[PDB]
């Protein structure tokens, strides 16, 4: 788990958890200091999972994207392990200028209104919020591993 | 002449081949084919026994004119026009003309077919490209079951923006033959591209084989140390690949085999469209077309928009081939040359290989023809003569012209008859012919 | 191949033509 990621509770706190209470881990938060984070809104089962994988093996971040379970998914069934409802936050998801491919950070540009309107259109990720200035996009997904 | 035996009737399609010399006519589930210079009578092959068409089906023809592809949202058929046969009676011989079939139900949530295209450079037209609602693009080898279809732009298990290309409205091959342009809608309209997008057996003549080898060498030399590491890798890969092609190229057939490994390529894009018209941010891209400017693969990319507008683009940078790199961008650059507002609802774009720098735009009741050879002809001269001067002054305005009034998006076809090129406009109810200059 | 200089020149001309159209429209 490189310097970029972080988990809550501590990788330490999680280590001391009873083999039993390592299945009811509530309020789990994994994030990348530069790209965004994912907050699980349901208890998570971290049993049978190497606590350092949640770093950049199981949960991974890249510009505007969040990938769960690298290639060849363990097939977590719904409500199992990590496949649970969660709030994902992606930083710098501004609209892009077509002739430059650079981010348009002005809150009133034509693309803004349309950009938001686009985000609200459920791409299997329920829109919760978009900050015109921050460019921060927040949405909810019912099943993390899907 | 509308008084030709093959035409008289009672879904209807018409296609031409070999410089408007051969005509193919579909009506009542029967294929009629007639070679204007070779036959005295036309011939037929009723295929009702294999497929009965309904107005939901789309049918396209390979440019060579040897194959037809009939499809709907669920299945695909590929038939061989019996050129050369005269008496197709044998039930066994007629089934020989049924070359390939596919249904989405053939797979174990099944995405339906949105569009199908023949790969422009597959040997014996053996490759069909299929775009599904999936935004998934698949290549089927019509002539080989020992080939598992190749699926590109597969769905991802990602969240957030731009995992892969989504919301593709149209597809179009570059006139280079190795590139596939995709027009998507996710953000009002953008262009992505698959380079290379190869069939299992690539049609490549000697002139073209050396062109991509030389372009490959120019870029290899163009490498320096500031060059991005990922780019450097691709350029070197490109040169290695094109060199291997040159080593296995069969000159007598002008073809070369391509291993499944080199056919899995990840999309490049979005392309930069500079300078993008501000108005268009309020509309959506509809279609994309590629128009040939000269005889050296020089082309213009054309894109449709909600506002009945058209933007003629030009690719100034040379792309490098890419297979792994996600979100690879690099010389994915397009420049705006002109914008054409037709203020009509553009329902589709069409081109006829036989006419350079000309594009047919089917609006709601008109078929207009945008002719940009006024400037395009000079543009290719300067590209080929490395002289920018001619461009100075040139007004980049295309000649717009109303071809005819339609009612149902007609089927077009170029027919060269007795020293006079013509345009056949086919529709449910009619079959018109019109003179074409040049 | 030989034509390499010829091809490189064409590619370079296209870049120049790229700027022309960039600095032609607003």
């Amino acid at each position: 788990m490189n310097e970029n990621y972080y988990i809550s509770p501590s990788l330490d706190t999680l280590s001391s958890y009873s083999l039993l209470q390592l299945r009811k881990v509530p309020h789990l938060v994994v994030g990348h200091k530069s790209y965004g984070k994912i907050e699980f809104l349901e208890p998570v089962d971290l049993a049978g999972i190497p606590l350092t994988s949640l770093g950049g093996v199981i949960i991974t971040f890249e510009p505007k994207t969040c990938i769960i379970y690298a290639n060849l998914p363990n097939r977590p069934k719904r409500g199992e392990g990590i496949n649970v409802r969660a709030r994902i936050t992606c930083f710098n998801c501004y609209p892009v200028d077509k002739s430059t491919r650079k981010p348009i950070k002005d809150p009133n540009h034509q693309l803004v209104k349309r950009h938001i309107e686009r985000l609200k259109k459920n791409p299997n990720s329920k829109f919760e919020s978009y900050d015109a200035d921050s460019g921060t996009y927040v949405f909810i997904v019912n099943h993390a591993a899907e | 002449l509308s008084a030709l035996p093959i035409f008289q009737a009672s879904p209807r399609y018409i296609f031409s081949s070999q410089n408007g010399t051969r005509i193919v006519f579909i009506q009542d589930n029967i294929i009629r084919w007639y070679n204007v210079l070779t036959d005295s009578l036309y011939h037929s092959l009723n295929f009702s026994r294999h497929l009965v068409l309904d107005d939901t089906f789309h049918v396209i023809s390979s440019t060579s004119g040897d194959l037809l592809c009939l499809f709907n949202d669920n299945e695909i058929f590929v038939m061989e026009v019996p050129w050369g046969y005269s008496n197709v009676e044998d039930v066994s011989i007629q089934d020989a003309f049924q070359i390939f079939h596919y249904s989405i139900d053939e797979e174990e949530p099944k995405s339906s077919i949105k569009k199908v295209l023949f790969h422009p450079k597959s040997y014996r037209d053996s490759c069909i490209v299929v775009l599904k609602e999936d935004d998934t693009i698949t290549m089927f080898d019509i002539l080989n079951s020992q080939e598992k279809p190749i699926v590109l732009n597969k769905p991802n298990n990602s969240f957030g923006l731009d995992a892969r290309v989504n919301d593709i409205t149209d597809l179009e091959f570059s006139k280079d033959g190795l590139t596939l342009y995709c027009l998507n809608t996710t953000e009002g309209g953008d262009i992505f591209a698959f380079y290379p997008f190869l069939p299992s057996v690539l049609l490549l003549n000697e002139k073209d084989l050396n062109l991509i080898l030389n372009k490959s060498l120019v870029m290899y030399e163009s490498l320096d140390s500031t060059t991005d590491v990922i780019v450097k890798r691709n350029v070197i890969k490109q040169l290695q690949f094109v060199s291997k092609l040159h080593e296995n190229w069969n000159s007598r057939f002008g073809k070369v085999d391509i291993q499944k490994e080199y056919r899995l390529a990840k999309v490049q894009g979005p392309f930069t469209i500079n300078p993008f018209p501000g108005e268009l941010y309020d509309y959506t891209a509809t279609n994309i077309a590629t128009i040939l400017i000269d005889n050296g693969q020089n082309e213009i990319v054309c894109v449709s928009f909600d506002d009945g507008s058209l933007i003629l683009l030009f690719k100034d940078l040379e792309m490098s081939m890419s297979w792994d790199v996600d979100n690879y961008v690099y010389n994915n650059s397009l420049v705006l040359i002109e914008r054409v507002k037709l203020q009509r609802e553009i329902k589709s774009l069409i081109t006829l290989p036989e006419q350079l720098g000309k594009l047919y735009v089917i609006s709601d009741n008109i078929i207009q023809q945008v002719n940009f050879m006024s400037w395009a002809s000079t543009l290719s001269k300067s590209i080929n003569e490395s002289d920018l001067n001619p461009l100075a002054g040139l007004k980049f305005e295309s000649k717009l012209e109303d071809i005819a009034t339609i009612e149902r998006i007609p089927n077009l076809a170029y027919i060269n008859w007795n020293d006079q090129s013509n345009l056949a406009l086919m529709s449910n109810k009619t079959l018109t012919f019109q003179n074409i200059s040049s | 191949g030989f034509k390499v200089v010829e091809v490189g020149l064409a590619m370079n001309t296209k870049k120049q033509i790229g700027d022309f159209f960039k600095n032609l429209n607003m």
